[PDB]
């Protein structure tokens, strides 16, 4: 037996309904989201860190000179000095005092800190939404699975198939390109790969961390060696991943909207509260009993003795009943102005049972289906005082969830008395021209 | 890769107000606060607090 529904995109909240089927006793279902995720389809685009440059030993040529030749390493640079008249510990390492050569090279590669310190450049595409849904209905236990929130593909939970359908907003809080660094996620615009400029995030880039092909964009200059002295001297603009690290800004970990989590392993939003879901479970015959064989009550009134329209479970009522073939009895609240703590409820003979409930309503007013019956509650409920609570909303607002009977009695006295003011003036206007009509007739 | 024992600041003092949250913090060192909201749109804040 199908059971189809919407329910909203909240976890932790239970999406709670009965499955009415004529001649059984209804089995009362209970869907309740352990998380969503939303799994977008990455692609590695490079990987970029903090850089080395490689000072291979000068050539120092004595009394001659010697020429620069291209090298295929990153950035390479070589350049000649000549007129360099070095001194070593053992004296003038040359005996020409200008015809002396030094041969300066300098190249970029990756430090050895990439191997654990890099930052991932993902391109990011639209891909599949998954959620783990906790599920009990009628006497069988919580049972639970990961589905694909797609609306086409069954899972099977306890010999029911549960069909959880798409999203019904199509959001996802990554945009085309990011960058992953570490636990954190950002929405950051890098360059392409071979386009990286220096002192920016993508100076460095490889397409792997383990690639032997490397791209490398420094302002790397080779500079005179000072008088006397054997070194490389260079100048480079400093690292653009050390520079992103400081102005990494906020990451999506802490700014993604609707209380997303993200996560690396895959690369996924989880717990986004966006929209609805549409859903569909097929329910087994095996958990239908027949009327016949349970209690069925009748000459219902409900009494709301307590009512706070608090995040909480805020809400008491008390329902007499008069039954037959006494026994279990499943509640449930159709309509969005109460939810209902209890699931079902032991009935005797005669007496009555209490139920706690949630609502946001100053005066609710609402449908409570006791095995297959229905009694209205209502009531008034006061306001809480707490503030600030730690815990969600059970209940959901409406447009006259807040309006008191005060209220809506101010309304109809304004709406009544204009309408009642512009009807007098219409049905003098009416009266005057009839008795203007009979003046000349 | 290591485990690093990083310092914890001092619990913040909390005040609530109608639709309001207060916060008293007193950091050690400077410490970062963030807060966002959890609507559609989240309203991202960003400070690092030195002193009381
Ligand atoms: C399903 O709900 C029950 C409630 O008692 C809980 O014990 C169980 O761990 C839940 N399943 C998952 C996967 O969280």
């Amino acid at each position: 037996y199908e059971h189809t529904a919407v329910m909203p995109n909240k976890v932790g909240i239970p999406y709670k309904a009965l499955v009415e089927r004529p001649g059984y006793a209804p089995v009362h279902l209970q869907i309740q989201l352990v998380n969503t995720r939303i799994i977008p389809s990455t692609n590695l685009e490079y990987i970029t860190c903090k850089y080395k440059t490689k000072v291979p030993s000068p050539v120092v040529k004595c009394c001659g000179a010697t020429q620069c030749t291209s090298k295929p390493h990153p950035d390479y640079q070589c350049q000649v000095f000549s007129g360099v008249y070095p001194f070593m510990y053992g004296g003038a390492y040359c005996f020409c005092d200008t015809e002396n050569t030094q041969m300066s090279e300098a190249y970029v590669e990756r430090s050895e800190e990439c191997s654990i310190d890099h930052a991932k450049a993902y391109k990011v595409h639209t891909g599949t939404v998954q959620a783990m849904v906790n599920i009990t209905y009628g006497s069988v236990s919580w049972r639970s699975a990961d589905v694909y929130v797609n609306g086409e593909t069954p899972a099977k939970i306890g010999d029911a198939k549960l069909i959880i359908g798409p999203l019904s907003s199509a959001w996802s809080p990554f945009d085309n390109k990011v960058v992953v660094y570490g636990h954190e996620v950002y929405n950051y615009d890098f360059p392409e790969y071979g386009t990286g400029k220096a002192g920016s995030f993508g100076d460095l880039q490889s397409r792997t961390s383990t690639s032997n092909d490397l791209y490398a964009n420094t302002n790397l200059k080779l500079q005179r060696p000072q008088a006397g002295i054997v070194h490389t001297p260079f100048t480079q603009v400093p690292s653009g991943f050390e520079r992103w690290k400081k102005d990494k800004g906020a990451p999506l970990n802490d700014v993604a909207p609707f209380g997303c989590s993200i996560a690396l392993e895959p690369l996924r939003a989880e717990n986004c509260a966006v929209g609805s879901i549409p859903i569909s479970i097929d329910i087994p015959d095996a958990a239908f009993t027949r009327i016949s064989e349970t209690p069925t009550v009748s000459d219902l009134e409900c009494k709301i003795t307590e009512c706070t329209y608090a995040f909480d479970f805020g809400g008491i009522a008390t329902v007499a009943y008069k039954s037959s073939k006494a026994g279990n009895c499943p509640i449930h609240s159709p309509s969005g102005v109460a939810v209902i703590k209890e699931n079902d409820v032991t009935l005797a003979e005669s007496g009555s049972f209490t139920f706690h409930f949630s609502t946001a309503n100053i005066h609710p007013a609402f449908k409570l289906q006791v095995c297959t019956s229905a009694v209205t509650c209502k009531g008034d409920c006061k306001p809480p005082k707490d503030h600030i609570v730690d815990y969600a909303a059970q209940h959901t607002e409406s447009f006259t969830s807040a309006i008191s009977a005060t209220a809506w009695s101010w309304i109809k006295v304004l709406v009544g008395g204009t309408s009642a003011f512009i009807v007098l003036g219409l049905i003098a206007t009416a009266v005057v021209a009839l008795v203007l009509f009979f003046h000349r007739h | 890769k290591a485990k690093c024992i990083a310092t914890l600041a001092p619990e913040p003092l909390v005040e609530h107000k109608h639709r309001t949250l207060i916060l008293h913090l007193h950091p050690d060192h400077p410490t970062l606060l963030t807060t966002r909201s959890l609507g559609s749109d989240a309203n991202p804040t960003r400070q690092w607090i030195e002193r009381p």
